[PDB]
């Protein structure tokens, strides 16, 4: 089916709103940036506040969070479900 | 442009 976590264009702070209201640690989902046309933004939970990472796109066309590169955003959500997103916390992705 | 946790400034 449809991916749950693809929520087009919202606003990062509407993306907060949603997010916040949600229980679990790691809810999360990807959005199309307005800041930056082109771009997408994963927003995540994590212990009563939300943080916004970028997916970062290099010179192949793989995106990635840090140095972990993937052929398409579903391969990037998938891998971070069981290793964290963040560098200083233990956030794994799980769905709203 | 906001920030982002891994985009560093």
């Amino acid at each position: 089916g449809s991916m749950a976590w693809f929520f087009g264009k919202i606003p990062r702070a509407k993306a907060e709103e949603m997010l916040s209201k949600q229980r679990h640690d790691g809810a999360f989902l990807i959005r199309e940036s307005e800041s930056a046309p082109g771009d997408f933004s994963l927003s995540v939970k994590f212990g009563n506040d939300v943080q916004h990472f970028k997916v970062l796109r290099d010179g192949a066309g793989k995106y990635f969070l840090w140095v972990v590169k993937f052929n398409s955003l579903n391969e990037l959500v998938d891998y971070h479900r069981s290793t964290s997103v963040s560098r200083n916390q233990q956030i794994f992705l799980r769905d709203i | 442009a906001p920030s982002y946790v891994n985009v560093q400034n």
